[PDB]
């Protein structure tokens, strides 16, 4: 399908399906534009910059605004938008209208979806035997993949080829992952469908502008999986993005204080979106003056200007509680936008599917 | 591109099994399901009668037999992969058997999941109802009556999405469904009632109750017992509302049971097979209630004994039980009332052929005898084995006696007393010689009155213990005991006979245009008729058949002028059919004959073209015309049993058996340069043997199994994984892996020996590269610890030489055989991985260079890698391996070490590796096909083009630098070109529904090669063997168009249109058939009648029905 | 729009405009609580309070 949709100025975020984008608008212009967006039942386009300096856009989102909260205050008519990514696309044509707002027309990419890699290599063997309830864990793990994989010694190669690209065992790789960092269950924060599953990891790793883009060209759910956790496993090193050889932190140090995943879409008065990732502790950063907590996102906790040790960029915030019965006492709020997944020791990016 | 594909070895694997009467109401049948095509058999006390084998155009997903109200006989219920339901009926009208359609539609959903437990589809038992489980949470009703002809059928709402087995439930006022479905909580059994006039699950006859976590298996029970059966890992409960009884014997714990069926009609006993290839006898026991009805005492389970690992079983009669097998070789077995001294009442009898899985395989000239042949890894567990395919009917010679110039044949009894043959009469140019038989000893001896300076036509034992010989001069016979001349008949005019022909009791010559029929009597030959025919004699043949078994009531012949068959009476000459021939060529053989029961007319010709008919015995007229050609010298026919069937040797350029299976003539061809004459023996010395005659050697030895293809099997009682040849080791290297427990004193034992235990040599790979600290071993007692082999087995014997086993969790994942760099020395290279059970991705593996020396399997080199092998290939003297995601290139150096030259590091696992030249087609998983190029000037690789469509892939393959081959999700094949502006991308070009797993492809070819660019053979996992050969436009034009026509006048079972079947099809996406030919599609048109032919070829180039005849012909001999 | 800058005022994210009393700052935009403006010095673009800055 084919869809002249409209694009917001002031968007400079690379927007993920069931991604939450956040905004706050001053300008009268773009308000209004929000507001025929809410009427009309139209989503409105997100443009994944490849050079944002030029406006330059390859592919995107359709985000469609959830969310509209008017503040009438005594200075100006001040509005809160949450929009949501809903379907990926490839942009062909940015129609630049005499009002400075841009109409690109999209091309709807679709959702590859795979069924299961044994059933593609027999009709009716070990079908009775495929989908099991749930004694330890391990017992489980040994005897689920020697159960479901049967059909894998048929085939050219072994049993746990076939689980490097089985969804549900990448969906559970993840979980194992995500529960060292996070201790929320999946019951119902995470989905169990591999697509929502996929891109819910997406929005939440603490991942720069161009692993974003090459996550969003993947079609298939599969794919998208293995390519997370090549990011996990590989890129256990969060680096500045200005000195690309400035180690802040670990993947071992990622943990959520806040009851919302790791790293959660936090907003400043001045209608700004950070990222914050919570980490433990976060190594060659100076501190910018004393500490404050005008508007801090994390009650309790004192935010302190976190910036590089060689650049000088700003990185984050360092947050220590200011009363004793707090757990942790200290912690450091890391914002995505000034932060390069490194991989260790000598060699560049690299994922394979 | 223009790919032509042919089926060179049918799947042989079986996918379904049911029993009944589908043919007849009295005869007991067996229908089996060969993925796409269906045996039909019949139940005698020696085994399985074949009666008919067809084609459907769909993967038999279900196949059910019923008989519902106003039917004389069973009508058989199919549904295919692409949804393609259908009603079947048999219709045999006198000897020409018919399989036509009753009702036939597609019962594809709009939009629909397909369901992770398949297909699952079952009958009811008063013929009420079909109910299908195509997609998750919808149950689809084809309501069952004598008007829906296009099978409309209704889809409904079931609330319950995982459903695991469901069957209807036998004994019920109203259509009951039983089935054991999963959910969040637990395994739960329910039950609904099924109304075709609402169309919604009212309540069933019982509440909804609990069942074993690891329960999958659902046992509609018939009356008297009623109710369902459900089998579990370790427990067997039954469930008929009030009764709930359960039983946990020990005896099933060891593996899962898989596949069960009836043996009684009441239900009281049950035959269940289990993975690791045991039968089991479930019982149920029952209590006499005084009140009619029975009551259930006791669930009973006991081994019978160890079976192949059967997907489905069922009981044909008498303890005689048929095993229908996916991995290993199907198989006929009898239950005993007494068991062997191991305590197995199961005792194999008869024994049939399965390829399948084919993992990997290879073409090797073995014999060097021109022709490839095709050794390949088949089977798993117990079931593992190899076999060595070759095309052709083999000759095993025994005597060598040279003698040029000899012109006939035939087997003689000196002595009445012996039924062995112990003379043979060979003709020659102006003279007759003869042989005596005295064991293996051949010498020229003298019989008395049998005149040897005269040409020979016919001679041979015939009625009241007498002897013929019609010679040139005249007809003699001879008195077998006193050996002494009788009678003999002469020309009056004193000429030659120009042909003859003549049986056990009459004798048939002709002089010219004259033919005098004579009979058999003691010490008198009398002339009964004198006719004299239109134009000269050509040939004779006068063979009796199952009319009376005593004198032919008919008569064959030809002509010179005006070529034409005729068929005549014998005590008047009648001309019953006088059917024309084409061409300025005379036919020089003729022979009437039988084939299972149908009658034919054989007749050759000088050009080496035979044409068959189908004769009536009693009205003596011809049908179907049928022409082809093996030859180009001329052709005679001689009739031979060899193995309780008769069949006819065709001695021409390419001498071949035309025998009958599947009630039509098949035309094999004998592995021989050429055969002139020939004639079936039986001596003491040569017991059941033949023997051949060419321009200079009289030959005597034995047939091999009259049979397209012979097949060797070789069992290894272990799963094998890769093969590859070394030529000048002249053995096979097999990577293997055997399933040994987890012992408690803290080691390995095997549940049965071995190819990689039960070997000459064998050797541990004692290595340190890996470090004891790594991942601590941490397997509990009884668990399935897969150890890993490479065995040399020979390429004459195929003994195992020698088994080099690999270290703990070690995985071997690739091997080949060549000579690296300037080593004269030629290796075999294996790639490793070292798989833990906690750790998902593997960090290390290894390659290791072996040299089979003084037999014992040297270490050459051993290079550690970070990362898994998966694929290697030898690559311009250097070795090419995929470490993960890496393209490394290894250099042989003077110190015998692998040294690192370049690296190509990509985005996608590296799972496939094929080479042509310098370039480097690679592969994945995920149909990442990504084609790379080794600049030698550069020192490294360069990316020329890819294409990642997101789709399983199984197997690749290049057929030159531009177009590579490819299997791909849903069973299809496709082909990626490549425009060499825009060249960094591969154009597909290629898209065809195969319906088979290819799980490796290999280039070669089965035949001799003493029309098609190229050849490509693939192994599936159901047994199939395919062959690939691409062709010009010009001829895929031509092709397409016959593709076509074709389909117009094929009476398609189930009225599947071919275009459909052979489309594209991925669920999301469905495009037509492109870049590709079904070759078997071609070879039918042979099949086909001659009127139809004309009707097909309908419309510089003329079409001309014959000339596509030649066009066809030539097309099957590629494989 | 000349706008000159008065007070020293560090940015405390990438929002905020870096400030050293004396320069001229375009004015883009001029709404805000605490008299918050967005402004660009020709390169650097960034919000900062009235209290700080004079028109
Ligand atoms: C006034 C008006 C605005 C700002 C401000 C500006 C930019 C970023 C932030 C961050 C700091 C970290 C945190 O916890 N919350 C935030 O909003 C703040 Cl506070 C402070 C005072
Ligand atoms: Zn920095």
């Amino acid at each position: 399908s084919c869809q002249v949709i409209p694009v917001l100025p002031q968007v400079m975020m690379i927007l993920i399906p069931g991604q939450t984008l956040p905004l706050q608008l001053f300008h009268p212009q773009e308000v209004s534009m929000v507001r025929n967006l809410i009427q009309k039942d139209r989503t409105f386009a997100v443009l994944a910059y490849s050079n944002v300096q030029e406006r330059e856009a390859q592919f995107g989102t359709t985000a469609e605004i959830y969310a509209y909260r008017e503040e009438q205050d005594f200075g100006i008519e001040i509005v809160k938008v949450k929009a949501i990514g809903r379907q990926r696309f490839k942009v062909l044509e940015l129609r630049t209208q005499s009002d400075g707002i841009q109409q690109a027309k999209v091309q709807i990419l679709p959702e590859c979806v795979l069924p299961s890699t044994m059933s593609a290599v027999q009709l009716e063997s070990l079908n009775k035997c495929q989908i099991f309830p749930s004694q330890c864990s391990y017992k489980w793990w040994q005897k689920y993949q020697k159960r479901k994989f049967h059909c894998a010694n048929l085939t050219s190669w072994p049993r746990w080829l076939y689980s490097l690209y089985d969804a549900e065992t990448l969906m559970d790789r993840i979980k194992k992952q995500l529960r060292e960092w996070d201790e929320n269950l999946k019951d119902d924060s995470l989905p169990s469908n591999p697509i929502d599953f996929s891109y819910r990891v997406a929005a939440c790793l603490p991942i720069d502008d161009v692993l974003r883009i090459q996550l969003l060209k993947i079609g298939s759910a599969i794919q998208r999986l293995r390519c997370e956790l090549d990011i996990m496993n590989k890129c256990t090193s969060l680096c500045c993005k200005q000195c690309q050889e400035t180690e802040i932190t670990t993947k071992n140090e990622i943990f959520s204080l806040s009851l919302c995943g790791p790293m959660a879409a936090y907003v400043n008065p001045h209608g700004y979106v950070h990222e914050t990732l919570t980490v433990y502790k976060a190594c060659n950063l100076n501190l910018i003056g004393r500490p404050s907590t005008e508007h801090s996102w994390f009650p309790g906790y004192a935010w302190t200007v976190a910036q590089c040790k060689i650049c000088a960029s700003h990185i984050g915030w360092k947050f220590t509680a200011t009363k004793k019965d707090m757990s942790p006492q200290k912690f450091w709020g890391l914002t995505r936008s000034a932060l390069l997944p490194t991989i260790p020791d000598t060699e560049d990016e690299i994922s394979p599917d | 591109s223009y790919n032509y594909v042919v089926t060179a070895q049918k799947p042989t694997a079986v996918n379904g099994c049911v029993t009944g009467h589908f043919t007849s109401a009295e005869d007991l049948n067996l229908l089996i399901a060969k993925n796409t095509r269906l045996e039909i058999y019949v139940v005698t006390a020696e085994g399985l009668r074949p009666v008919k084998e067809v084609g459907m155009y769909g993967k038999i997903a279900v196949m059910e037999l019923f008989r519902p109200k106003g039917e004389s006989k069973d009508l058989l219920f199919i549904l295919t992969a692409k949804y393609n339901a259908c009603i079947l009926e048999y219709k045999q009208s006198g000897e020409s058997i018919d399989i036509i359609t009753r009702a036939h539609g597609n019962v594809q959903d709009r939009i629909g999941r397909p369901s992770e437990t398949g297909i699952i589809g079952i009958i009811d038992p008063e013929c009420r109802m079909i109910g299908l489980r195509l997609y998750d949470g919808l149950f689809k009703v084809i309501p069952l009556d004598r008007d829906n002809k296009e099978l409309k059928a209704f889809n409904i709402r079931l609330e319950e999405l995982h459903v695991i087995d469901v069957k209807f439930l036998y004994g019920c006022q109203a259509p009951t469904i039983c089935f054991v479905y999963q959910d969040p909580q637990g395994r739960h059994v329910k039950t609904y009632e099924v109304s075709l006039r609402e169309k919604e699950f009212n309540k069933g006859p019982w509440k909804q109750e609990n069942v074993e976590a690891e329960a999958s298996m659902v046992i509609a029970v018939p009356e008297p017992f009623g109710g369902a059966i459900i089998i579990g890992q370790e427990s067997i409960t039954y469930h008929n509302g009030d009764k709930y009884l359960a039983i946990a014997p020990p005896i099933i714990k060891q593996s899962t049971i898989v596949c069960h069926n009836r043996v009684d009609p009441n239900g009281s006993r049950y035959l269940l097979g289990d993975m690791e290839g045991r039968l089991f006898m479930l019982l149920l026991e029952k209590e006499e209630q005084m009140d009619g009805t029975v009551t259930l005492k006791d669930l009973r389970v006991e081994l019978l004994g160890e079976t192949s690992i059967a997907e489905c079983l069922t009981y044909l009669d008498n303890g005689v039980v048929f095993v229908g097998s996916r991995l290993g070789d199907s198989q006929l077995v009898k239950l005993n009332v007494d068991s062997n001294e191991q305590g197995s009442y199961v005792v194999a009898m008869e024994t049939f052929t399965n390829l399948g899985p084919i993992v990997d395989m290879c073409v090797v000239d073995l014999e060097r005898q021109g022709q490839g042949q095709l050794v390949t890894c088949s089977g798993a567990f117990k079931e593992g084995s190899l076999r060595i395919i070759r095309n052709g009917i083999g000759i095993h010679e025994h005597a060598s006696i040279d003698l040029p110039g000899i012109k006939g044949l035939w087997p003689l009894r000196s002595d009445p007393n012996r039924e062995t043959d112990d003379t043979l009469v060979l003709s020659f140019v102006g003279q007759t010689r003869v042989l005596m038989l005295n064991g293996e000893e051949v010498e020229e001896t003298e019989l008395m009155g049998f005149v040897d300076d005269q040409q020979t036509f016919f001679c041979g034992n015939v009625a009241h213990q007498q002897l013929i010989q019609i010679t040139s001069a005249s007809v003699r016979l001879v008195s077998q005991e006193p050996k002494a001349l009788v009678s003999e008949w002469k020309e009056p005019q004193a000429k030659n006979i120009s042909v003859a022909s003549c049986n056990s009791s009459q004798v048939v010559v002709a002089v010219g245009r004259a033919l005098y029929y004579l009979q058999i009597h003691p010490q008198e030959l009398r002339q009964i008729s004198h006719t004299e025919m239109e134009h000269e004699v050509a040939c004779l043949d006068i063979t009796p058949l199952g009319d009376s078994n005593g004198l032919s009531p008919l008569c064959a012949i030809g002509l010179w002028t005006d070529i034409s068959a005729r068929i005549l009476k014998l005590p008047s000459f009648e001309l019953l059919h006088k059917e024309m021939l084409g061409g300025e060529i005379i036919p020089r053989s003729i022979l009437m004959t039988t084939f299972e029961s149908s009658h034919y007319l054989l007749c050759a010709l000088g050009d080496g073209a035979l044409f068959y008919f189908g004769l009536n015995i009693e009205t003596g007229l011809l049908s179907d015309r049928k022409k082809v050609t093996l030859g180009t010298q001329p052709t005679v026919l001689r009739t031979f049993r060899s193995l309780s069937t008769t069949n006819v040797f065709a001695c021409s350029d390419r001498p071949t058996v035309i025998y009958s299976s599947n009630h039509k003539l098949v035309f094999s061809n004998v592995n021989l340069k050429e055969v002139n004459y020939m004639c079936p023996l039986n001596s003491d010395g040569y017991p059941d043997s033949l023997a051949l005659a060419n321009n200079s050697t009289l030959t005597i030895g034995t047939i091999d199994e009259i049979q397209k293809l012979h097949i060797r099997t070789v069992p290894l009682y272990e799963s094998p994984r890769k093969i590859c040849y070394q030529e000048v080791s002249q053995c096979f290297g097999v990577l293997s892996s055997r399933i040994e427990v987890q012992d408690t004193s803290g080691g390995t034992t095997a549940l049965r020996p071995s190819a990689s235990t039960q070997a000459l040599s064998s050797s541990v790979s004692s290595s340190k590269l890996f470090s004891s600290s790594t991942a601590p071993h941490e397997t509990s007692f009884g668990e399935e610890v897969e150890v890993h082999n490479l065995l040399i087995i020979d390429q004459h014997t195929f003994e195992v030489l020698h088994a080099h086993q690999f270290l703990q969790n070690e995985y071997a994942l690739s091997l080949v055989s060549c000579k690296l760099g300037k080593d004269p020395n030629t290796y075999f290279i294996v790639g490793t991985a070292m798989v833990y059970p906690e750790e998902a991705e593997p960090k290390q593996g290894r390659i290791v260079v072996f040299q089979y020396s003084d037999g014992k399997l040297q270490t050459v080199a051993e290079k550690e890698v970070k990362g898994a092998v998966y694929s290697m290939v030898e690559f311009n003297g250097k070795l090419l391996a995929s470490i993960n995601s890496t393209v490394r290139l290894y250099e042989w150096t003077t110190e015998k070490e692998l040294r690192t030259e370049c690296n190509h590091y990509n985005n996608i696992m590296a799972l496939y590796l094929k080479t042509k030249g310098d370039f480097i087609l690679v592969g994945d998983l995920m149909r990442s096909v990504l084609l790379l190029a080794y600049k030698p000037m550069e020192g490294n690789f360069e990316e020329i083009a890819r294409d990642f469509n997101p789709n399983w892939m199984s197997a690749v393959e290049i057929l030159d630098d531009d177009n590579f081959l490819g299997a791909e999700n849903a069973f299809n094949l496709f082909v990626c070109q490549k425009d060499s502006e825009e060249r960094q991308h591969l154009q597909e070009v290629g898209l065809f529904h195969l319906g088979e797993f290819v799980n490796v492809f290999c280039h070669g070819s089965l035949v001799m090669q003493n029309p098609t660019q190229g050849s490509v053979l693939f192994g599936t996992v159901n047994g199939m063997i395919g062959l690939v050969t691409s062709l010009s436009e010009s001829w895929y034009n031509l092709l397409l168009d016959m593709q076509n026509r074709l389909n117009k006048v094929i009476k398609s079972v189930g009225k599947i249109e071919h275009s459909f079947w052979r489309s594209f099809h991925t669920e999301r996406k469905t495009e037509p058939a492109t870049g590709f030919i079904d070759g078997d599609l071609i070879e039918s048109f042979l099949d086909i009648s001659r009127p139809k032919m004309q009707e097909v070829v309908a419309n510089k180039r003329e079409a001309t029905a014959d000339d596509l005849i030649k066009v066809v012909e030539e097309l099957t001999r590629i494989h | 729009g000349t706008a000159k800058a008065r007070y020293d005022f560090c940015a405390r994210d990438r929002s905020e405009l870096s400030l050293k009393e004396g320069d001229i700052i375009k004015i883009l935009n001029k709404k805000g609580q605490q008299g918050w403006w967005r402004g660009e010095i020709y390169g650097r673009v960034g919000w900062f309070p009235a209290n700080y800055v004079e028109e």
